[PDB]
């Protein structure tokens, strides 16, 4: 007649990224990055088109785009109407994932490279925290954007003064916390692609704070790290086999060698080793065919083997492998598989972290450092 | 998309009941349909009627031709000497599909006039006013009338609407599928005593000019099917719920006060059905009602819900409230996703089914805890899992046969066995708690408030149809919605466990290479047994190492044999520290027993039951003892208690015996531990130390502390100690001697506990306790050493019998004068009496139980004493007992009991067919296949009952004791 | 194939600025006519011609990452294309020090810390030269 399940003795006591960011699609998650491309990482010069529309030399007119917006909304609003007007999930192609459409904000990093950086095409959420005044307190300062939620127990370092709202970036990889500014009254943002320029304006622009890390990046010659690159080249090698439209599924080898190229070419046979045979002579002949007992994976196997803050983890080590090799022990602590994992550490409370020291993205008495300390 | 079947859209009924007279058992009335044709040259309309004696049919006020042929009513011809079963079920489906309104067809034929025509081919409404009179309907409307005198309403007579899926056409003529949605206008008028209950909300009441009865005027604003459309008339004790004002509670008269208690919980219920789903209650009332001989428990039509009066409990009366609390969930869990969304074929019946079990078991979940939850999934899964190795399988979502494992059709509900509309229903809502598991739950809240919201969008439009089909799911649609808020597609799942119909088998060992510190796991499947099917998914396993717990993801292909997974270190045995559990929480545990050289402790293949599987996992002993203990798991203590009774080493029963003295541990799993202790003392006679199992533990826990032997008087306010209690000498009663006799020590004890019985001070009842109490004097009786098989008589009676006699003689004379809730002991003792009578202590006569058997007693008490007389003539191989219960099955008032004797003649069949019995004549044979063709041709219930008994004994093919 | 979009930001005079903005708000194809855009070949010069007006413009890396982030119900924000140059309208030159918010002014020279021992490209030159050479010569050397 009552509950009767002793359930205090037995029990004591969500970021949905886009198709293209899950299938790890290779203009978004590169399968390699040189040693120019790692220097340019996450600043992308403006490349000159060779073929195009804006590769003929000459000025070029920009083009309004605010019929399309307002009709890209009225459409997305249709299609949620239709679908019994709850929320949907719209990120289904990579021409959703254009500026062109949608409420474009900006958000500004304040260290030169962070820990952890999303890639394009992946989600993240803003959470406005609100601690409430002792007693009485009105209601949360309400917010453009994000949604609310009450903390007494704060998620970063420091704790929030009783009636501060603080917006933060909550998502798989980090969480930081950012401060709404308005845009300057000069500043508008063209999207060039090969067809022309496009014109928006910007009205808010965030400025994200330093990192609170919720990702350990792997270390250089880790085991996560080579386990890490061998899962990739073999989601990239199931990806090959499915579009495969030859009935005895075949793929080429140098197909994965222009993909990865500084992969020695025995490890790529080492992948194809098992799921796949090589036919020398007669029909299929110099191609790599699926093994007819190999059943491929799924779809969700293959979302399932990597992940994609794995991707971002793995390409911010191989960046600041890359800043570090370039300049010739404080940088070395400044690495973001050091920092990350002193950060985490302390967040278990394992450790503590001396707040003042070099690993201090500002360079000046603003910011944390996150590097071990012990607790005695 | 939906296209109808039909080429004519109903838009409108009035469905008009007069003069509904008791004492012949007759109503007379009309019906006024209003449709628009679809396509020109409609020329004939089809219509469902069954039992309903047609008197005129009027098209646009012209007169009209009709003509009525139901093939149901014989199936197969009377001179066609056929008497295999697959010609019956072809025979049978062909005949439910020449009537059925889900294709074009129909029951009743009526010719649209000539002069109409140029009314038809230009679609122009219809309106057909048919009038029709059921003379003394065996089917439909069920008439329960007693026989005290007076007025109708003073003896209290009622009628409702019985039948099950589409059997509105049992009581006037309609398109009875699901699909045929319209509004709809019911008048019914009744004596000016009486109350008329139905579905819509009542707009008024009028008299009749002599002031002798009164009209009830419903109407039903919201699309609804014909199937969903209820009736109950009779003299109803009139309840408002005091929290929800649109819901009325009506019951029978005098049970006023146990109406108000049952019925005061469900403003809870409805709190949460519209939490967790967002849309409010999509009609205007709430209506309860609650009636004698009743057809099902529960049966919920739009707007109303029937349930049957053995319901209604008071206050003091406990193990009945959680059952009639969770019969009252599930019919408003099928209030708002079986008769609000509906269902586009009979195929997407499995999304309706999956999606009211699902959320009635999320209700169980919050009400009852998380524990009873996982209890309740855990039985559910043992059932199907149990059903499909037995017989084949449960195939959700056919495709028109697809099943032909099995002896009858999957096309229609009405040819299903009930064993397996039980089973499809019990599968559907398993499967959609598979799709929350890929799915999480939110992104499953949200799919089924899409769904509400489409249909209650579509609910509030006039347009006919135009969008009234959006109220109508589909598995397309519901993919489709679930495809758009999260993104992912469920196809492989849906395409292993919907559409392929198996379950799987796991057998497990495993091996720990000490070397490389590997766990070398072993999991093989049994997919060449009828009812399985080969699972090719990832497998999660969860190891319980000295370290901690962790979870494992393995992927089991088809040539996949052995899985190496890492193990952690084994430092907790070198410092005595605590050893952490699945939840945050650490325990000592006494590492004694353990391995020197392995850190693992238990391991569990499959841990969240996340597919629909049979687990088969070889531990050693001492691990089911530390998963007993230490886990936090209800599934996994049950299931090494399970495993517990083939090691019947004393380390095994000190862990059920400190499974049994712990508080805090969930009661369920403690109930389960007697048993396995009375198992495992059996098992270790010449062995066991001290005194009886249990024993010891009782007088610790329930006697008094300066007498042992006298029992505390009963305090039954705690409810985990009181289901304990009244649990352990039902096992212990099962204990026994190194000579095969229950000890002398036991049944002592268990009189000496019915003796000091003392109720007087606890606010509750003790009619369960007490019945529990005869079950366990029951369970003692060992079988009695006849000798030249002499007769039975009073001086050559066991003296240990002779005291159970005595005991049980006392409790059923005490209940003929004072009895109890729903006669809890004359079914306990009715059962005992038949327990004495199979072995050789009582003569095996039939006349007790035969006398209890008539209708004028309880159902409980008649479902008991038909239980009885089924034993009776399965062991005494009695022809006139046969022929007793064939006959009840034919003229019986109560169509429950008839259905019941055909489910207990199932279960325990008089005969198989492997069996050379006396009873395998020509003359059972003609009188079963009478029973299927003609004769059960009223209820498609009991005549689903007779193929499934006709299938128990003579099999699928020609009976073989025939010429 | 799909190639990822370059979005960068334009940076006009005040009174430019309000011009174009209200030519942008307004929504017309007239804009079209009113703003083009030409980029030298140096790679880092161009014109911006506003109601063909020129306008000299020097395209500049910034010294933060922006990251546009579109949203279709403002709680889940999902990144469209990474931001680091601006064609600021009006080698070292070509490096912006500031950054596009208030707070961040001065951010490389002040809230960035700095970690030293082009440069590898003239090692590479230097290589390159040793190597069509017969004899090298090489001491570290002192004052001289």
């Amino acid at each position: 007649p009552w509950n009767l399940s002793n359930d205090e003795y037995y029990y004591p006591k969500i970021i949905q990224h886009s198709i293209p960011a899950v299938e790890l699609r290779q203009p978004f998650f590169p399968t390699h990055m040189g040693p120019i491309k790692l220097r340019q990482f996450h600043r992308p010069p403006l490349k000159k088109y060779s073929f195009g529309a804006l590769s003929q030399p000459g000025p070029h007119s920009v083009q309004p785009l605010l019929k399309h917006i307002k009709k890209k909304a009225k459409m997305r609003e249709q299609e949620r109407q239709a679908s019994g007007g709850g929320e949907m999930f719209f990120m289904r192609t990579p021409q959703d994932l254009t500026g062109k459409d949608g409420d474009l904000i900006l958000a500004e990093y304040s260290e030169e490279n962070g820990p952890l950086m999303m890639q394009v095409g992946m989600a993240t959420k803003i959470k406005n925290y609100y601690k409430r005044k002792p007693g009485k307190d009105p209601g949360a300062p309400d917010c453009k954007y994000g949604e609310t939620v009450y903390c007494h127990t704060s998620p970063f370092l420091g704790s929030l003064h009783p009636g501060q709202l603080l917006q933060a970036f909550e998502n798989n990889l980090f969480r930081a916390p950012i401060y709404l500014h308005k845009m300057p009254e000069t500043d508008f943002l063209i999207i060039r692609t090969r067809q022309g320029y496009y014109i928006r304006e910007l009205v808010d622009i965030f400025v994200v704070g330093q990192q609170c890390p919720l990702f350990e990046v792997p270390g250089p010659n880790s085991k996560r790290a080579n386990t890490h690159i061998r899962d990739f080249l073999q989601v990239f090698i199931y990806r090959l086999f499915w579009k495969s439209k030859d009935r005895p599924r075949r793929i080429r080898m140098e197909d994965i060698k222009k993909a990865f190229p500084s992969h020695s070419e025995s490890s790529i046979r080492k992948r194809l080793k098992l799921c796949a045979d090589f036919k020398r002579t007669g029909m299929d002949s110099n191609w790599w065919v699926l093994k007819s007992d190999f059943r491929l994976p799924t779809e969700e196997e293959i979302r399932a083997m990597v992940s994609p803050e794995q991707c971002c983890a793995y390409y911010s080590m191989i960046a600041a492998e890359q800043r570090l090799k370039d300049a010739g022990d404080d940088e070395v602590r400044t690495a973001p598989w050091n920092t990350t994992r002193a950060f985490i550490a302390a967040m278990k409370g394992k450790c503590l972290l001396e707040v003042t020291g070099v690993a201090d993205p500002t360079g000046c008495g603003e910011g944390f450092s996150y590097v071990k300390i012990p607790n005695k | 998309g939906f296209e109808s079947p039909r080429p004519y859209k109903l838009t409108h009924q009035v469905v008009c009941i007069n003069n509904i007279n008791f004492q012949r058992k007759s109503v007379v009335g009309f019906v006024e349909l209003t449709i628009f044709p679809t396509v020109a040259n409609l020329n004939r309309i089809k219509l469902n009627s069954k039992q309903c004696r047609i008197y005129r049919v009027r098209i646009n006020d012209l007169e009209a031709a009709f003509i009525y042929n139901d093939p149901t009513l014989e199936v197969c011809h009377s001179e066609s000497k056929q008497r295999n079963l697959n010609y019956f079920s072809n025979a049978y489906a062909a005949a439910v599909s020449a009537v059925d309104p889900d294709a074009g067809n129909g029951e009743l034929c009526i010719k649209v006039p000539s002069e109409l025509w140029k009314h038809v081919d230009e679609l122009k409404v219809l309106k057909i006013h048919i009038n029709f009179s059921l003379d003394q309907p065996k089917g439909g409307l069920h008439f329960v009338v007693p026989s005290v005198e007076g007025s109708m309403a003073e003896r209290g007579a009622h009628v409702f609407s019985c039948g099950y899926q589409n059997s509105t056409r049992f009581w006037f003529p309609c398109v009875d599928s699901y699909s045929e949605l319209c509004t709809w206008k019911l008048e019914f008028t009744v004596d000016a005593a009486m109350v008329a209950v139905s579905n819509g909300d009542l707009v008024e009441t009028v008299y009749t000019h002599d002031m002798r009865k009164k009209t009830f005027h419903y109407m039903l604003t919201i699309p609804t099917a014909a199937s969903n459309i209820s009736l109950a008339i009779g003299p109803f004790e009139i309840l408002v719920d005091p929290y929800m004002h649109e819901v009325t509670h009506f019951c029978l008269p005098q049970l006023l006060p146990l109406l108000k208690h049952t019925t005061s919980y469900l403003h809870e219920v409805f709190e949460f059905y519209e939490e967790i789903l967002t849309c409010r209650y999509p009609y205007s009332c709430f209506k309860t009602v609650f009636i004698d001989e009743a057809y099902v428990e529960v049966a919920a039509y739009a707007s109303m819900s029937i349930f049957s009066t053995n319901l209604l409990h008071s206050a003091m009366i406990i193990d009945e409230t959680p059952l009639t609390r969770r019969c009252l969930a599930q019919s408003l869990a099928q209030q708002f996703f079986g008769c609000f969304i509906s269902r586009m074929s009979w195929s997407d019946e499995w999304v309706l089914k999956g999606i009211s079990g699902y959320i009635y078991g999320l209700w169980m979940k919050k009400t009852f805890g998380v524990n009873e939850y996982r209890h309740w999934i855990k039985e559910e899964l043992d059932k199907i899992v149990a059903y499909e190795l037995k017989t084949g399988g449960v195939l959700l979502h056919p495709i028109f046969n697809p099943a032909s494992h099995l002896h009858f059709s999957i096309k229609h509900p009405h040819t299903l066995s009930w064993e397996y509309y039980s089973m499809f229903q019990c599968k559907a809502h398993l499967v959609m708690r598979l799709i929350e598991n890929r799915i999480s739950m939110e992104f499953m809240l949200q799919v089924f408030n899409k769904l509400l919201s489409l249909a209650s969008t579509a609910s509030s439009q006039k347009f006919q149809s135009h969008m009234w089909s959006q109220m109508l799911v589909s598995t397309s649609g519901f993919l489709k919605s679930i495809s758009n808020v999260s993104g992912k597609d469920i196809q492989p799942l849906i395409k292993q466990w919907v559409d392929q119909s198996g379950v799987v088998k796991f057998y497990g060992s495993f091996a720990f290479n000490r070397k490389r510190n590997v766990l070398e796991l072993e999991i093989k499947q049994d997919y060449t047994s009828p009812g399985t099917q080969k699972y090719v998914g990832p497998l999660k396993v969860t190891v319980q190492e000295l370290d901690g717990s962790f979870n494992h993801t393995l992927q089991i292909e088809e040539n996949s044999l052995k899985h190496d997974i890492p193990c952690h270190s084994k430092s907790r045995r070198n410092k005595k520290k605590k050893i952490p559990l699945m939840n945050g929480e650490e325990v000592d545990m006494d590492l004694s027993a353990m391995d020197a050289d392995s850190p693992l402790l238990w391991i569990r293949i499959d841990p969240d039951m996340s597919v629909l599987r049979k687990v088969e996992f070889e531990q050693a002993d001492f691990m089911w003892q530390y998963q007993l203990r230490y886990e936090r798991d209800v599934v996994a203590q049950q299931e090494s208690i399970l495993a517990l009774e083939k090691f019947p080493t004393p380390a095994s029963r000190l862990a059920l015996t400190d499974i049994l003295e712990q508080e805090q541990c969930f009661y369920r799993v403690r109930m389960s531990a007697c048993f396995c202790l009375a198992k495992i003392a059996n098992s270790m006679v010449s062995t066991w130390t001290g005194p009886p199992a249990m024993k010891s533990l009782f007088t610790r826990m329930f006697c008094c502390k300066s007498c042992p032997n006298i029992v505390k008087t009963n305090n039954f306010m705690s409810f985990q100690s009181y289901f304990l209690q009244k649990t352990m000498p039902v096992a212990m009663a099962l204990l026994r001697d190194v000579h095969n006799l229950c000890p002398k020590e036991v049944l002592t004890f268990i009189l000496d506990l019915i003796k000091y019985n003392d109720n007087r001070k606890n606010k509750f009842s003790d009619n369960y306790y007490r019945a529990e109490m005869i079950d366990a004097l029951a369970n003692s009786v060992t079988p009695a050493v006849s000798v030249n098989n002499e007769v039975r008589t009073l001086d050559n009676l066991n003296p240990d019998v002779r005291l159970i006699l005595e005991e049980i003689t006392r409790f059923l004379n005490m209940e003929k004068l004072l009895p109890s809730y729903r006669h809890t002991i004359t079914v306990s003792c009715l059962r005992a009496i038949r327990v004495l009578q199979k072995n050789g202590h009582v003569p095996s006569d039939p006349a007790l139980f035969k006398s209890y058997a008539e209708y004028g007693h309880f159902v409980d008490i008649r479902i008991a004493a038909l239980e009885a007389v089924v034993d009776y003539t399965k062991v005494d191989r009695s022809y006139e007992e046969l022929q007793w219960l064939l006959n009840m099955i034919q003229n019986d008032p109560v169509p429950y009991v008839r259905h019941k004797i055909l489910n207990m003649l199932t279960k325990n069949p008089p005969f198989t067919k492997n069996m050379e019995s006396p009873l395998c004549n020509e003359a059972l044979v003609d009188q079963l296949w009478k029973l299927m063709n003609s004769g059960t041709s009223h209820d498609w219930r009991l005549r689903c009952g007779a193929v499934d008994l006709y299938f128990t004994l003579f099999g699928l093919s020609r009976p073989s004791c025939l010429p | 194939p799909h190639e990822l979009e370059s979005q960068f930001i334009l940076r006009l005079p005040p009174e430019y600025a309000s011009t174009v903005r209200r030519a942008v708000q307004s929504g017309h194809v007239n804009l079209k006519d009113r703003l083009t855009i030409e980029l030298h070949p140096d790679g880092r010069h161009g014109i911006v011609r506003v109601d063909r007006v020129p306008l000299a413009s020097k395209l500049v890396d910034l010294p933060c990452v922006m990251e546009s982030l579109k949203t279709i119900d403002k709680k889940t924000f999902y990144k469209t294309a990474d931001i680091c140059q601006m064609l600021v309208s009006t080698e070292k030159k070509f490096i912006w020090n500031h950054g596009i918010t208030l707070p961040l002014k001065n951010v490389r020279k002040r809230r960035f810390r700095k970690t030293a021992k082009d440069v590898e490209k003239e090692v590479k030159r230097l290589l390159s030269t040793d190597a069509e050479a017969v004899s090298t010569r090489w001491e570290i050397i002192a004052e001289d």
